[PDB]
């Protein structure tokens, strides 16, 4: 009776397939769920947060909380370069390890954009001016003080804020083809008598909003 | 939409693959034996350790091989062969040898299968007295540290289905695991450290993140 | 709801492994034979024995698998076996031998099955003149104690379906028991011995439970 | 016609399934229902009855009827105890073979509140005071009737209760971590002229409304 | 298309089985049926008749 006719695909175990299972305790009455805070529905919910980046990744210090700390020197040095790196998380390693940097090695192809927060850890009593600046993707870092100021810049007065903030927008992947961003003396550090001498700079990354990843694959670090 | 906790996790995996033969003089070479812990496969261990309690429903496919030894005697007709396969929940009988009077209990859940048929498969709920299981315990189990009694999840047995006195034949059996319903709770870091052992969260001091040439380079754009 | 009497009993076990031989100088060694009675599977038996009366439909599947003998001759080319499986109510006539004119009576239930297909099925009423079998018979048949006529449920007969002068090969099957639409009377308490036969209730003296230090023994908290 | 596709896990013998199954006596009437007293419809049924406990278990009384009944002593002896145990069904050897512990060895996680009852069988014309006392799991064991009086404690006067009962909330499974209960001489019984000597303490044991039991299993006894 | 999952119990052979079957000669129109007298539909039918007992079987 109901006659029928197996079509190909039958009897096979496909790895991703959906299907229906028998259980094998159905006289057993599950544990009601509790409301524990904290739930996450979305990966996504642990890359809209920022975490430390290890800026200060040179030789020696690898493995004390010293790559963590920008070396901002006393002094009048008002044209040099503090610190310039680019913008690529999952394959600079810069980003690599940081907490959004770690979601985006679980994907194959994501795009979205940036947002990089600095934050100067000097006494109450200091002074200064810094430049940041941002060249797109495709451009070459700039060489000097002057046209880093021709570009899209920022300046920067650590007398009067404490932090500042950067949207970066057009991020994706694949000796570079990225964007960077820099820093330059405008004016040099001002302290009183009875201070301490050097002072640092912290960095903080995180995602925006519109945030894209696709292609699940294996994770290339352990 | 991909980044979703479902998405992340619903897959399967192989994670054990043991050998059983139908005589021997070992007695413990005559069954196939595993117990259901998600810290010793090293596939989904580390996507397990972004969260802190978990919850979710179990399903288990399992594939089987089997040959005939190269020892002495050729020319055999043999029929299929069958095949046992039984879950204990936590709690239940252990057997000891292939002949126990346990492999006949009612209340072991146990499967039985013939080859050339479609892989078996059998279904799990969430078994735990607790309302979630621990992925992280920081205490004691009343003493070892780190483990607690609320993860029991039970073991998995298989052995042969002959009659008296057998031909010598090897099995060989897959075991394919995949979690549904997922639920997740209070994200954590992930885990920057090669895991040692299967039971603790042991490790050796790793560098942060890698080098580069100085705090200003930048490769050069194509 | 896992301890309705549905969960705890609707549960499949295996209650025989008999042999049989295409060809042999025994003539009994050539099929199959388990008489069915719910006093001779020492899983379910136990468990039956808090009741004093029981209802249930019976299911029943059979695992089936070959061999070919060792003897001398090897370089076979053979088609798939068909075997033969007959169900005798309580009240048909029993084969002597596998060459016997009662393997072909229209009244005797019969499955015939080749092997590599799914393994055979089938299902049994209630068969009883009365209105629930009896676990427990204080009384004679008319003169044997403790048995009546009206837990008679019938037998199983198997053999090999061959044509004439076979090759040699023997084959092994297991019954798979199983219980529905279950319906229980008058509980009692369990059974504080071991058993010794399987056809009475007798045993040997034990002791009620086990001993301890004395009457105000406590162990220490942990 | 009626083009179909066979999915993964077909022609396999699952021992947990719930298939429809080919009659092999189709032309057959069963015998109707009968209306049999005690119809039982859950285990929660038998475990919710009074059984008695064998509290004397003690070395060279486990096989006579003594090891139901609790010695009390004449005499005046106002401080010293009379009985003590854990209150642990199913693992405990006092409570192991009741009808609760019987029942609660079929499953691998239960919990729920338990009721104990104490019946004084003296003749009619003895008088005396009992103290009886709960620590909860965690606390020690009482060392003095002091200290069991600034506990949770009932005082029983003999001569005018033949009985106490007693509900304990908290009991599950997993060196005790378990509640306990002592009683502990308040006064000494005091008799007239012509009675017996010794008296005797009985002890009932059962189950309040609310218990659950998960995780069928099979029944470590036999 | 058209998803599907074989449940064991496939491609046995069951005696007792009341499955439908493909038809040899679909291109034939059976005679039809003529009302014979004396229809039987029930065993009891022929139980339900007297007939000679063989009492003096010495």
């Amino acid at each position: 009776g109901l006659p029928v006719m197996n079509t190909p695909g039958s009897n096979q175990f496909l790895t991703s397939d959906d299907f229906q299972s028998p259980s094998a305790m159905p006289q057993f009455d599950v544990t009601p769920e509790l409301n524990i805070p904290g739930e996450v529905q979305n990966l996504m919910e642990i890359a809209e947060v920022d975490s430390v980046v290890p800026v200060n990744n040179v030789e020696g210090k690898l493995d004390t909380m010293e790559i963590y700390r920008i070396p901002v020197q006393s002094g009048n040095h008002q044209s040099s370069q503090v610190f310039g790196f680019q913008v690529q998380p999952g394959l600079d390693n810069v980003f690599k390890h940081t907490l959004l940097g770690e979601i985006l090695n679980y994907y194959a192809h994501w795009s979205g954009s940036i947002k990089l927060t600095f934050v100067f850890c000097g006494s109450a009593m200091a002074t200064g001016k810094f430049l940041l600046a941002y060249a797109p993707p495709g451009a070459n870092a700039p060489k000097s003080r002057k046209d880093a100021m021709l570009g899209t810049h920022i300046i920067w007065d650590v007398g009067l804020q404490s932090s500042c903030v950067l949207c970066i927008p057009w991020i994706s992947q694949t000796y570079t083809s990225a964007g960077n961003v820099t820093c330059w003396y405008q004016t040099g550090i001002v302290v009183p008598a009875g201070t301490p001498t050097s002072c640092s700079i912290m960095c903080f990354v995180s995602a925006c909003n519109d945030f894209s990843v696709r292609l699940l694959k294996d994770t290339p670090f352990i | 939409s991909e980044s979703s906790i479902e998405n992340f996790l619903c897959r399967s995996a192989c994670v054990y693959m043991g050998e059983y033969h139908t005589t021997n003089t070992d007695t413990s070479k005559l069954f196939a034996s595993w117990t259901i812990n998600a810290r010793r496969m090293v596939q989904m261990r580390r996507k397990l350790e972004l969260f802190t309690y978990v919850r979710f429903d179990m399903e288990v496919t399992f594939v089987i091989t089997s040959k005939q030894d190269q020892g002495t005697q050729l020319g055999q007709d043999m029929p299929p062969l069958t095949h046992q396969i039984m879950y204990i929940p936590p709690g239940g009988p252990i057997p000891k040898s292939v002949t126990d009077y346990t492999w006949q209990t009612s209340t072991n859940p146990s499967i039985f299968w013939t080859e050339g048929n479609a892989p078996p498969r059998m279904s799990i709920p969430f078994i735990s007295i607790g309302n979630a299981y621990s992925n992280f315990y920081d205490g004691w189990s009343h003493g070892v540290y780190g483990y607690n009694t609320l993860n029991h999840m039970g073991q998995i047995y298989v052995r042969h289905v002959n009659g008296s006195s057998p031909l010598p034949m090897t099995s060989t059996v897959r075991m394919y695991f995949k979690p549904k319903h997922v639920k997740v709770w209070v994200p954590r870091p992930p885990r920057l450290c090669q895991y040692k052992n299967a039971s603790t969260v042991n490790f050796t001091p790793t560098n942060i993140t890698e080098k580069r040439q100085s705090i200003n380079y930048i490769p050069e754009t194509v």
